[PDB]
């Protein structure tokens, strides 16, 4: 609001013919992500037989040698990251405190008069936007009736987005894996705004903006670890139907990656 | 639902062969090839109840001749209900789709009307698939037919026209699931087909088109009974692919996504198309 | 990378692939796979194309040798010759003189290398499979590759048949007397960096020698590379690569890419979780239980160098471009080229293979073989290696 | 070593017009940004002027409304991220052990018998490589000559990759803007194997693989801010020219951001 | 019209060897030595004028020369106009084509008859599409014995493996191209389908396409009619199978290469 | 380096018009029309020395007048020496660049030599743009030229040649920078001419073409006059651009990219290419 941007005077700047380069590519990826297509999909090209010997291994620059210089885990002072929540749970209520605890921390600098925020950004234009939706009943609401809202990170508040019903918006969310999902409190979805992502720099603008989310979720990794939630970064959802369920225009925007947060347990 | 897959049961004399898509087998059972000549008469679907009576009159064990069938690709077992509840067929052509529906009840679609374009008052329920097939393409058609159904519940629309020597298939346009419609697609194939070598088509002659009723036909070579034959069988297999007996799962990458093809080299492609910017399906 | 894909109703295998890579100056690894897999390994096309040809080159020797009839040993070639192939079999089989000579062999098509003669070969010193030559193979049970090669043109298949031919003479010779001409330094800089890459790499892991094992005043030079480590975290701790060529500088160079392909894909069948029933072929499952320090350790500390200096440099000399043909005749005129020719779109294609009496008819001295033959008799080189087979592949 | 990967093994599932299609895309965005080219090229769309208008803004999903729901900044217990290090002085040594530092707790466990990272990646296939490149002469080094290293982030070891020399080194690392950027100690480059970002999703692969690069150089960034290094994510870098530097092929391997490392001052 | 074909020449001490694609020769004359050496350059054309100045330069004699080496291989006369003034489909299901000569006259497609497969009472000339919805090795084998021998004769065939509709090569006795058997052999090459078609075979009985419906027949119907189209010209238009997944509708061309083995 | 851009300086009688790129001024001053006289006829460079001297003559303030002519576009300051010391021209057409080494210097494009293709022992300095222009395509020409010079140091390649209907400029070789050579260019436009309607081009027809020995040489239209007066003008921009006066900043994700044109329509097409799977010219 103090800090507002109109896209108007972004569009001055778009290069037409990069936009509709990016946007055919981008649409490549998207899923068609169902229950009701479960049996008539597939997501991995991999059969489930061989999946565990690609998973969590390195990739060697002198492949079957093994000359190193091995570093000490003494050196090391963190954390291990937890086990990525799955098979949520809401028999507890979750207060609308500890979601403003999530996205204050994550995405805002402590001083609220500050424009630096938690994480970097090519040219400092900020291409992604985070949206919160509230997925169970059980979860607190700041606005009755209101389950999607889209975060200001500067004016750290939130903006009201849609009224969408609570089963719907974690219908478009899960995609075709929501038995084994189970039931999250929340999720904030990432989204990228094409013609910001890509007015200064062109083509490698939607680079930068695609690791720009992940620096983002990344925040909300650690920060959810802290204060006591599992999460799930999530990518089997289909796009479009989000954006519908989530009153956006695809022309314009489009949601990257899912993110869930919420207990795990009886 | 049991689904019964394609197969054949051959024998002359001493020998018996199931041939189907997955194995070939030997059978040594006497009630087994009994079975098996039970289920080819069977045109696609079959309920669980009448199978374990088939197994039972040949003394199969129902869990164990279960897993021969399911094994040998005889059938398989699906559990999960569709997005869309049935399908109609609309199209200028409806003698081209006379046998459709009782044909391709044996690849497990389920089509409940042929429709006229030229008809009045033609009804949907909610969650069916509008399959609009023009020979003579007009873009009014579409949008009376969006007109009518666009805010049916559950609704899908696919579309099929031709297009210089090609044969179109629309990705399915649901508005539930906010997927490009009819006019979307039209625009990405106008514009790939000019002479411009730049991907977006836009300059001062478009914007003074688009001050114009939107409003349009195209140019398409003469269609035999082979190009039907071919269209025909296109139209099966995208209709059995999103409603009826899945043979082959399709990767969720390009299961909505349109599907082109050559007449004359015979060539599919199969491309998600974007929202084209001055549509407005999104905004319905 | 390629990625080409053929269904089970194809005439073309399941799977074409060249591999990816993080190091640029590393070999292009590409594979050939469908139901061994053939492969091969250097500079990007022909890394394809050493594997699409030795594919074709399997293929053929597998599946596709026609016969000519069915002829006694001196019905079907001049009678020099066929006093040649009688004591090789002689020596290979139980089978005595009598029934060898009156016994009708399924024959191939062959020329003489040196006179162009044309006459016929027995067909089961050539197939390698049960049956092409059936009732032939109480006389000669094992057979193999030695001497095989696949090219565009007649002339190159000759050629790689005939590297071929030397590489495998001169390896066993080498094996069974412990005679090599010379050693290379082990700390050569060959200039090519893909070369120099893969020694630097060896030699961080374990030992390299290099010996000159050419067949005693050949032309050319037959150079077999060696690997040894101790090192517990490595699973390669024994590999070879051995190649044949006028040049020392090329020899050396092949034969340290051999080297490096035997050497990577026994490591990814390992770290793969591959197991025994993967292993099909019989040299194949040989070399596996050669991995192991021991089997460089007994090739290096029983080497004999003919000369003790360590050759610095990749220098020429008065031999080795001298006529490979002429040296060859000297020892024997008994030496055929079985050869075959198929059209592809409006080209040729052509398999040939270098088979002589008088020379190693396979190169498994654990099997049946002519033992006595123009270039070795019993009792020359070391006792036990005549009855062990070479730790080769 | 324990947990190698072949990439053979990746490449037999591989949709070769995937990976054509992917890499004709990604090339898009490539960059010939060297001294040489300074005056004959340029990197942003908007003029200098302009620029200010578009940095660190908000866009509203209602633009012209500010009618939210504001979260205080009393629920913030994080530091401000610093100011992103630039005109970096090499004046002091800088030990090969604040180096560990970094690389142990932004990508690895701190049991080094475990496999779990400190981000999480799609299908846990984990497609993109860490590279080090060591640019100051005032730098401590492992292995003499050595200057380019792969991190293998299971088995906590640098693995050697290339003896370029520390000027061709940062001269392709800086690209055109070296004059500004000043003398850092040593970069990170993050780098894409397309062939196992794609392998399994397919084209969402793609998008997951960048995403999962922005988890790790931010992990990168809150690690350096904790241990006093001052950094900057950088991507004005000639992409093709880095790869050859670092003795990559191209073919299969691909940089997608280079980040900065070393002190600021005197 | 005069196509200088490939070949090899190995030659020693004194000897010389020509190897073609169906002979070996040993050359004995010097002078076809160096019309042999000369004519290895070509890569596939000459007119006679070329061909008898070459030869009358070598002094051979021009007439017996040319007899040499269309004999050995080495040369032949390729047909300067295309090869086919018509096709003829035979078929076991020919009821599913009686209207094909009608239609396809329209896309320059010129079918003269329709041939029902159980018959008994093929001009020069002449395209044979053999369709079998039956696949049988011995039916097709029956079709090569009657007209194999024909003047300028050539044949395709079609059929279905399970899911797939297959277009062989098309095998011209003249030109030289591979035969269906060649197809059969380098598939199986690699319960199996030899295992399959053995039994067939062994206990007589045809191999079924699996259920195919109206649609399936048209899908088919409109390839045979593209392909036709196709061969109405370099070598790899010849040497080239189609595959067409009936499930999918994806067309799939691949090479063809002879089998040694075979006769054709 | 001064460099002088396009202008003009017209009078009759009373008025004095200049006219650049930038701007048109009405000259009121007597010594700044003799600079602008002065510049006039001066092709291409001058030293900062010669135009104080210039301007000294006239009674102009060095400073104030350098401030004239740069803002009203009539020269620029340049500071940075470029990544090639000089270019040369090698072709089998040198007949078609006879003038070009002596008509580029206005345009600020250093060009050596001209060199016929036919030539031997043909030398190169380091840090040269080797730009190789073919009327009549083989690959073995670009060989012949690879194995000479490609370990140069500093060394770059440009290839031209047509295909088609089309004119192509390939990318910038430039071993040391590491960017995709001819042969990765010419087999993305092999693929792309192929009826496959797949971007993949790579069948086991492929792979046996890859068994001969590669030697090619290309389709073509007959040229005339005006598609070599088209080609030379291409040629000389994209020279320009790399080498010479910069008149318009390219962006970086551009600058190295082939520029291919449709010589029926004169549409330009700038696309940056990727190394082909099978070339060797990253592993040299
Ligand atoms: C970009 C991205 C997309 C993901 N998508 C999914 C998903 O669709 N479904 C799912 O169950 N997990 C998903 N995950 C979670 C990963 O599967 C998980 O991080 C990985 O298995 C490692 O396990 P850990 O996070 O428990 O250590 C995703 C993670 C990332 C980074
Ligand atoms: C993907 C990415 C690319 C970047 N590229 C550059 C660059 O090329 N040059 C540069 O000076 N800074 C670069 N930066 C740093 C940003 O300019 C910086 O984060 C932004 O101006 C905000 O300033 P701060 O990080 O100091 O808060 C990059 C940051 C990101 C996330
Ligand atoms: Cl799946
Ligand atoms: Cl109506
Ligand atoms: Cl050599
Ligand atoms: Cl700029
Ligand atoms: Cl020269
Ligand atoms: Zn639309
Ligand atoms: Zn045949
Ligand atoms: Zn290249």
């Amino acid at each position: 609001s103090k800090h507002e941007l109109s896209l108007v005077e972004v569009t001055h700047y778009t290069d037409p013919e990069v936009l509709a380069i990016v946007k055919d590519f981008h649409v490549r990826g998207n899923f068609a992500s169902l229950p009701e297509f479960a049996e008539r999909t597939f997501v991995s090209a991999v059969p489930l037989a061989h999946l565990e010997k690609f998973e969590n291994k390195e990739v060697l620059f002198r492949p079957g040698f093994s000359s190193v210089i091995n570093i000490s885990s003494s050196h090391n002072f963190s954390r291990e990251r937890l086990p990525s929540g799955i098979n949520f749970c809401d028999k507890n209520k979750l207060s609308i405190r500890t979601i403003e605890k999530l996205l204050v921390n994550a995405f805002s600098s402590p001083d609220p008069g500050s424009v630096r925020r938690p994480y970097p950004s090519g040219g400092a234009l900020y291409p992604i936007e985070v949206f919160l939706c509230r997925l169970s009943e059980n979860t607190e609401n700041w606005q009755a009736g209101t389950n999607v809202y889209h975060y200001l990170p500067l004016s750290q508040a939130l903006e009201p987005v849609a009224t969408c019903n609570t089963q719907s918006l974690y219908r478009s969310l899960s995609g075709g894996d929501s038995e084994r999902l189970g039931k999250p409190h929340f999720a904030l979805v990432y989204c990228i705004i094409f013609e910001k992502a890509l007015f200064k720099y062109r083509y490698r603008g939607y680079r930068m903006a695609l690791m720009e989310t992940g620096s983002m979720y990344q925040n909300a990794v650690l920060v959810a670890d802290q204060i006591g939630l599992k999460n799930r970064v999530w990518a089997g959802y289909t796009d479009s139907y989000v954006a519908k369920t989530m009153n956006l225009d695809q022309r314009t925007v489009a949601p990257l990656i899912v993110q869930f947060f919420g207990d795990v347990n009886d | 639902m049991i689904n019964i897959l394609p197969f054949e049961i051959i024998s002359r004399n001493t020998k018996t062969l199931l041939i189907t898509y997955i194995s070939s087998v030997d059978i040594t059972h006497e009630g087994m090839k009994k079975v098996l000549e039970s289920l080819r008469s069977k045109q696609g679907i079959i309920s669980e109840y009448l199978l374990d009576k088939l197994l039972d009159e040949s003394l199969i064990d129902k869990d164990k001749g279960k897993e021969f069938l399911i094994t040998t690709g005889v059938i398989n077992k699906t559990k999960t209900s569709p997005l869309w509840v049935n399908s109609v067929i609309i199209s200028d052509v409806p003698h081209l789709f006379s046998n459709a529906r009782e044909q391709w009840k044996c690849d497990g679609v389920f089509v409940s009307h042929i429709i006229d374009i030229k008809d009045n008052n033609i009804n949907v329920s909610d969650s069916t698939l509008i399959w609009l097939h023009l020979e003579n393409y007009h873009s009014d058609i579409v949008k009376r037919i969006y007109s009518k159904f666009e805010s049916n519940p559950g609704v899908a629309f696919i579309q099929s026209y031709y297009l210089k020597e090609s044969f179109r298939i629309d990705g399915v346009y649901s508005p539930d699931l906010g997927t490009p419609c009819h006019f979307c697609h039209i625009e990405r194939w106008l514009s790939r087909e000019e002479k411009s070598f730049r991907r977006n088509e836009m300059s001062w002659a478009n914007l003074l088109q688009l001050l114009k009723k939107y409003q349009m036909t195209l140019p398409a070579l003469a269609l035999g009974e082979s190009e039907r034959g071919f269209s025909y069988h296109l139209i099966k297999r995208r209709l059995q692919e999103l409603t009826g007996t899945s043979l082959v799962k399709s990767h969720v990458d390009n299961f909505m996504s349109s599907v082109s093809a050559d007449l004359i080299t015979c060539i599919l492609c199969k491309e998600p198309v974007i929202h084209w910017q001055a549509c407005s399906c999104l905004e319905r | 990378m390629i990625n080409v894909y053929s269904n089970l109703m194809s005439a073309w295998p399941a799977t074409m692939a060249m591999s990816p890579k993080l190091n640029r100056n590393m070999p292009t690894f590409s594979q050939i796979w469908d139901y061994t897999p053939a492969s091969a390994a250097g500079e990007t096309l022909k890394s394809i194309q050493g594997a699409i040809g030795e594919y074709f080159e399997r293929r053929h020797f597998f599946n596709e040798i026609v016969t000519g009839g069915q002829k006694t040993l001196y019905e079907m070639m001049p009678p020099s010759a066929a006093k040649a192939f009688t004591e090789a079999f002689f020596q290979i089989s139980s089978l005595t003189r009598d029934e060898i000579i009156t016994h009708k062999f399924k024959t191939v098509r062959a020329f003489n290398l040196f006179s162009l003669e044309q006459q016929e070969i027995p067909a089961v010193i050539i197939a390698l499979d049960n049956i092409t030559a059936a009732d032939d193979l109480k006389f000669y049970p094992d057979r193999d590759t030695c001497g095989c090669s696949f090219h565009g043109s007649l002339n190159d298949a000759i050629e790689g048949s005939l590297c071929e031919f030397m590489e495998r003479q001169s390896l066993l010779l080498y094996w069974l007397q412990g005679k090599a001409n010379t050693e290379i330094s082990s700390e050569i800089v060959t200039g090519i960096n893909h070369i120099d890459e893969i020694l630097l790499a060896l030699r961080s892991e374990g030992d390299i020698r290099i010996f000159d094992i050419t067949l005693p005043g050949a032309p050319g030079h037959a150079v077999l590379t060696l690997y040894g480590t101790k090192n517990k975290i490595s699973r390669i701790k024994y590999s070879t690569g051995l190649s044949y060529a006028n040049s020392l500088k090329k020899a050396l160079c092949k034969s340290v890419v051999e080297l490096w392909q035997s050497y990577i894909c026994l490591h990814n069948f390992l770290i793969g979780g591959y197991t025994d029933d993967d292993i099909i072929d019989s040299y194949q499952r040989h070399f596996m239980s050669c991995n192991k320090y021991e089997s460089f350790t007994d090739l290096c500390e029983n080497t004999v160098l003919l000369s003790d200096d360590v050759k610095l440099t990749l220098e020429e000399n008065i031999t080795s471009d001298t006529n490979l043909l002429n040296y060859l005749q000297q020892i024997s005129d008994n030496i055929f080229v079985y050869y075959a020719r198929e059209r592809v779109s409006n080209s040729l294609v052509w398999y040939t293979k270098i088979v002589s009496p008088d020379f190693f008819l396979h190169m498994n001295n654990s099997g049946a073989i002519n033992i006595n033959n123009k270039i070795y008799h019993t009792g020359d080189g070391i006792k036990v290696r005549e009855s062990k087979m070479v730790p080769f592949p």
